[PDB]
């Protein structure tokens, strides 16, 4: 068929008509992106001329075609550790949550570490680890940071975020009740803080439901971790092709160097040996170049990860769609094989209503404008309310400020302003 | 070690912010009778914040600090002739 | 069939009529003795780095 | 050792050029690594045979050098773009992004030049000395619930004050620091007190 871009929609636009939501909805998204890849190492002499001094006498006229490959591979290997360190080692001290979890009704038991398990990993990251799945001079070095240290870092980060807000990233951690922190976070998106206090139980229930639905979204469908799985698939395929390149003649009489050495006289063995050496040199050069490019892209991905952790976990962000669709509230990092997982908690508006607006109001020839908010009308009376949540109030001289007269503004209306 | 076997350095039960990485969370350092030690790296000083539902900590003073960030912007303006290099 | 390694004794399979055993690369993994009839296993010597 | 980032760029370029130069002293399979030595000893039918190998080797060396230079130049371009962004935001303005222009709250920055680089001196604000306090989300006065406008309610132990969240500076609670919203039987943790009317 022919693809459809979406469902058609036309908004009801007019010069005096606004839609203000009367409710909200807390949603928890998920962002997955890789951080580091496998640190491999290849020995050029063992790969090309396997333990054969006759072949090692050759390949020495080519100069320094063997040290540059080792230097590049070592550079990539030491770059991976820097990537991981700069992504995760953002905190200076190691905080821990108090033994009593009085967080105002919110329930973080699913993301906090579990002491019962031998490894101090939470439930979500255990699901993440369960959802993700030689002798020719090729070796695989172990990473500097074992998974336990990564888990300790992400636990310290969660304990700091929960118990101190954003104050643990600037100076020293300052304790604060979780309800007050959430009120500050609503205050940061233009919603009055009293909304949280008046709807705390509802917000807590919605958050718990979303964090519960995350488990069902993850543990059932395994197609989410493809962005992390393809990195491993690509590396395993590149290594497999490199291994498979040793079974090629490249024009010689045999693809194995021992039969050639045990079958031909010394004066004319070099004729076949040089062709074999050239073929294997080209195969190594291509593999090294591909690895360099892949590591170059992985570095950019890791830099994006570090920036997003800094600007999204350690403090609230005002950049649109940087931390999920909707107004951003807070995020929780989770470790994963060769990557990190963010759980963005966002504020999404809900059921809305039509109203009738006016730029200003004439009282005694003066023009009153709202300090913060918008004038609305349900049909008979005029009210002033905040822009992101329907909360009508009487229009007084404490909600509006006077500026100018009535004969300039286009669309001004008539009403009375109560004087307290 | 989980990476290999290390000879010439003595194991130490302590834990410090490590200097020379080795692998699998093990580092080496030069310390005091001088010798090279190999320990398990320490990833930070342990801390616990006194959290309760009606307690807040507000700073009463500040301090001004000047940090430094150094980052490169350009590289050498090299140019190589081809014919003169190969068949000069 | 030249080469170096350690000749461990392994019961890889029956090998009712076969002699050689191969891997992903052109590497003889297991060989059958020519004098007697047993299935030897080839493992290369130790590699590494300093 | 502070300027290692700029020193590695120089060292890497120097070593790349040094390796390119060192590649001129390789036989590559011929009898000599000098074109004149071959040209003064052999006839052209075999001189061409002995020269093709040198041509191939030097061409491969040049190709490798050019590819590595291209990759390194791309990395340097990414770093330069980051530096340009930092100059646009930290210096020509004030940045609200966390940990972008230094640890702590950002105030201002000054640029300084460096060989093949640039240096920033970020000035930041850091809180120093803390004190424990008892807090409360709201205050019920006459059934009404007063919430702070742009502050936080604290209590030294007997009295209640409203102060800004980043610097302890207590003030008497009045009708100018707080706004009324609803009744005081819904909020969890509200505290009885009196709000002064000026
Ligand atoms: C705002 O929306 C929420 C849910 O989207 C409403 O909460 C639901 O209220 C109904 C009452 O008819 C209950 O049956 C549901 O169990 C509630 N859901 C949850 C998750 O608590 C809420 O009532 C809406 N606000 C208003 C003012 O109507
Ligand atoms: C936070 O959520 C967890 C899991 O949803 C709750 O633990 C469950 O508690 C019920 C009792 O109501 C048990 O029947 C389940 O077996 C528990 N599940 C697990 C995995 O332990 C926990 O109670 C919630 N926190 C609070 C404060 O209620
Ligand atoms: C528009 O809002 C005004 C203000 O609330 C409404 O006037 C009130 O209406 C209710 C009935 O819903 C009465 O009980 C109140 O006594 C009215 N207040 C006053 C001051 O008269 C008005 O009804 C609303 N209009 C519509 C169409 O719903
Ligand atoms: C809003 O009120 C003002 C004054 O109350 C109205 O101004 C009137 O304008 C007409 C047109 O010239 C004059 O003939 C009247 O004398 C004015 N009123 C007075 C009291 O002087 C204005 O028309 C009103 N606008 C709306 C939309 O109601
Ligand atoms: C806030 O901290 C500053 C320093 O961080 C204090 O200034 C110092 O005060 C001591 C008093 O014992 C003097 O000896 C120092 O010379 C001062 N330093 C400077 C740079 O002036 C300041 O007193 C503190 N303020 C309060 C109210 O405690
Ligand atoms: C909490 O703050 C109040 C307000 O300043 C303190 O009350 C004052 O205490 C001083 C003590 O030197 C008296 O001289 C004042 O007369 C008090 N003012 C009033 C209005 O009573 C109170 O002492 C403080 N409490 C603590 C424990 O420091
Ligand atoms: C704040 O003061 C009100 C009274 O103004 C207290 O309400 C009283 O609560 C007791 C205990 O249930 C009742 O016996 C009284 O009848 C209530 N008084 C009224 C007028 O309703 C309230 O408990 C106080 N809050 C705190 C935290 O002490
Ligand atoms: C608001 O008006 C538009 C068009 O007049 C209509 O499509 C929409 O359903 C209305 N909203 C509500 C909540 O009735
Ligand atoms: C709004 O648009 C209508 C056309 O539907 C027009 O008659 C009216 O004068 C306009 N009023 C303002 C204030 O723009
Ligand atoms: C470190 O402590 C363990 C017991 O916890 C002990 O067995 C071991 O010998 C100690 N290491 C050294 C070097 O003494
Ligand atoms: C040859 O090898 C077989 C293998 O077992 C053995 O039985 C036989 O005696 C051998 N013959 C000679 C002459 O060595
Ligand atoms: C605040 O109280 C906690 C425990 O109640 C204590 O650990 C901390 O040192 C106190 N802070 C100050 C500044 O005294
Ligand atoms: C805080 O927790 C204590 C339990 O130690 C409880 O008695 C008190 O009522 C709680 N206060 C608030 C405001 O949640």
């Amino acid at each position: 068929y022919t693809m459809s871009l979406g469902a058609e929609n036309s908004v009801a636009y007019s010069n005096n008509s606004i839609a203000i939501p009367t409710n909200f909805t807390i949603s928890v998204t998920t962002e997955i992106l890789p951080v580091s890849m496998t640190k491999t190492s290849v020995d050029c002499t063992m790969y090309i001329c396997g333990d054969s001094t006759e072949c090692s006498n050759l390949l020495l006229q080519y100069g320094s075609f063997c040290t540059q490959l080792n230097r590049a591979l070592t550079g990539i290997a030491v770059e991976q550790d820097k990537n991981t360190q700069e992504v995760f080692a953002q905190v200076k001290q190691i905080y821990k949550t108090p033994p009593i979890k009085d967080f105002g009704g919110f329930n973080f038991s699913q993301i906090l570490p579990d002491p019962s398990k031998p490894s101090k990993r939470s439930f979500i990251e255990d699901l993440l680890f369960n959802k993700v799945t030689k002798f020719n001079g090729l070796t695989v070095l172990p990473p500097l940071l074992t998974d336990e240290m990564i888990a300790q870092y992400t636990s310290a980060l969660l304990a700091g975020t929960i118990t101190s807000g954003w104050t643990f990233g600037a100076g020293a951690a300052l304790q604060i009740p979780f309800a007050m922190q959430m009120a500050y976070r609503f205050n940061g998106i233009g919603v009055t803080q009293n909304v949280l206090y008046e709807n705390q139980k509802l917000i807590a229930n919605q958050f718990n439901s979303a964090i519960g639905k995350i488990q069902d979204s993850l543990s059932s469908t395994a197609s989410a971790l493809g962005k992390l799985q393809n990195v491993v698939n690509q590396n395993a395929q590149a290594l497999n092709t490199l291994v498979k390149q040793l079974s090629s003649n490249f024009g010689a009489i045999s693809s194995v160097l021992n039969d050639i050495l045990s079958r031909l006289d010394p004066p004319e063995a070099e004729v076949q040996i040089d062709r074999l050496i050239t073929g294997r040199l080209q195969s190594l050069q291509t593999y090294v170049t591909q690895q360099l490019i892949r590591a170059a892209e992985i570095r950019a991905s890791a830099n994006l990860a570090a920036t997003k952790m800094s600007e999204c976990v350690l403090g609230q962000s005002k950049r649109v769609d940087f931390c999920g669709k909707g107004y951003h509230l807070m995020s929780f990092p989770q470790s994963a094989p060769h990557g990190v997982v963010f759980l963005h908690v966002t504020y999404v508006p809900a059921q809305e209503k039509n109203f009738t607006t006016a730029p200003a109001i004439c009282h005694d020839g003066k023009a009153h404008f709202p300090r913060e908010g918008v004038f609305v009308s349900n049909g008979t009376h005029w009210f002033v309310t905040q822009r992101n949540f329907y909360e009508p109030q009487i229009i007084t001289t404490d909600n509006t400020f006077v500026s100018g007269n009535c004969d300039v503004v286009i669309g001004i209306v008539n009403n009375t302003v109560y004087d307290p | 070690t989980r990476a290999g076997c290390l000879i010439g350095a003595e194991h130490v039960n302590n834990s410090y912010e490590c200097d020379i990485p080795i692998g699998a969370g093990i580092c080496a350092s030069y310390q005091t009778s001088q010798s090279i030690i190999a320990y398990t790296m320490s990833l930070g000083a342990e801390n616990s914040v006194a959290y309760s539902n009606n307690s807040i900590a507000i700073p009463t003073n500040f301090t001004i600090s000047v940090t430094t960030e150094i980052l490169p912007v350009s590289m050498t303006k090299t140019s190589v002739d081809c014919t003169m290099y190969i068949c000069g | 069939l030249t080469g170096t390694g350690v000749l461990t004794e392994s019961n890889k399979k029956f090998l009712p009529f076969q002699q050689f055993g191969r891997d992903i690369a052109d590497t003889t993994d297991a060989v059958r003795d020519p004098q007697t009839l047993e299935i030897l296993d080839i493992t290369p010597c130790s590699f590494g780095g300093v």
